């Protein structure tokens, strides 16, 4: 299904 | 203890922007495990520094069934390297990537297990983890959840105690975030909801490949249910996923506790679960130590090739 998703921070 | 040395490089698991997870088997011991292998520039660069302070003591403090275990930390020059407990059956991702949909019981089992997990971080380590997703959701050799990547996760944050950072996975974020509120706790138990409902319904929640448009679904959209989906099922999955966290299902006092009374857990003995007496849906069908077949062949198919971390290197002891 969905693509690998990424993790971040601001 | 331990250097580069130490280890025998066997097959690449992963690779990202930051590194990548080896395969790795211990000389002195024969055992397996996975060695995360992070560039420090690209760490620097992307100002990752505290994120993997905090993984390293995230790890090194807890213990726990479902939570992944740290053996060695220890870095170079140029690299710092996780020396974890290798879990065979690969991620939650690779799985429903396949699968498609998990059964409500085989969804249950792991969702009780990270139920667990989240309640022990929350409770006995004062952490609230922020990053619960597909991906970070790992099955160890007989069947059981390992939550990864603690780099996201909150320290000193006790019952009510509220956090600023803006974080997590963008298909993830709790509405409370995304409001660029101060948030509790409760936003891990929007993440179970979020995973629960990937389990049970095949999909996400909320989604759009344009993040505008996602974060206003997960703003002002309802969660739509599957007629296939029972009624304790929908009643777990409204409850993890109301978008006010003082209404959540764990989002008052007494945190995890409300969701383990739900009636979708109903079957379930907590102790029984912490104590794995309760058999596995899946275990893991594996040849021999080195079988990754629940890592992409896109990766394991490969050939294997400033600062200074205060306190990084460790060791485990018992
Ligand atoms: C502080 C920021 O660094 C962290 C950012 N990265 C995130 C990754 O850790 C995501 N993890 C999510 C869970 C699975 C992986 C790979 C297999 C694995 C572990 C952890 C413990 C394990 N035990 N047995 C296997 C195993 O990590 C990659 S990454 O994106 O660079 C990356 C990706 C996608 C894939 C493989 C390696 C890396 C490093």
């Amino acid at each position: 299904g969905r693509p690998r998703t990424t993790s971040f921070a601001e | 203890r331990v250097t580069m040395n130490e280890f025998e490089y066997l097959k690449l698991l992963g690779k990202g922007t930051f590194g990548k997870v080896i395969l790795v088997k211990e000389k002195a011991t024969g055992r397996y495990y996975a060695m995360k292998i992070l560039k420090k520039e690209v760490i620097v660069a992307k100002d990752e520094v505290a994120h993997t302070l905090t993984e390293n003591r995230v790890l090194q403090n807890s213990r726990h069934p479902f939570l992944t275990a740290l053996k060695y930390s220890f870095q170079t020059h140029d690299r710092l390297c996780f020396v974890m407990e290798y879990a065979n059956g690969g991620e939650l991702f690779f799985h429903l990537s396949r699968e498609r949909v998990f059964s409500e019981d085989r969804a249950r089992f792991y969702g009780a297990e990270i139920v667990s997990a989240l309640d022990y971080l929350h409770s006995e380590k004062n952490v609230v983890y922020r990053d619960l997703k597909l991906e970070n959701l790992m099955l160890d050799k007989d069947g059981h959840i390992k939550i990864t990547d603690f780099g996201l996760c909150k320290e000193g944050i006790k019952d009510g105690a509220t956090m600023k950072t803006f974080c997590g996975t963008p298909e993830y974020l709790a509405p409370e975030v995304l409001e660029d509120n101060d948030y509790g706790r409760a936003v891990d138990w929007w993440g179970l909801g979020v995973v629960m409902y990937e389990m049970m319904c095949g999909r996400l929640p909320f989604y759009n490949q344009d993040h505008e448009k996602l974060f206003e679904l997960i703003l002002m959209e309802e969660i739509r249910f599957p007629r296939t989906l029972g009624p304790e099922a929908k009643s777990l999955l409204s409850g993890l996923l109301k978008k006010d966290p003082k209404q959540r299902l764990g989002g008052g006092s007494e945190d995890a506790k409300e969701i383990m009374q739900h009636r979708f857990f109903a079957g379930i003995v907590w102790q029984h679960v912490y104590e794995k007496k309760l058999s596995p849906p899946f275990k893991p069908q594996v040849t021999s130590e080195t079988d990754t077949r629940y890592f992409d062949e896109e990766f394991t198919a490969q050939m294997i090739t400033r600062p200074h971390f205060p306190q990084f290197d460790y060791s485990a002891s018992s």
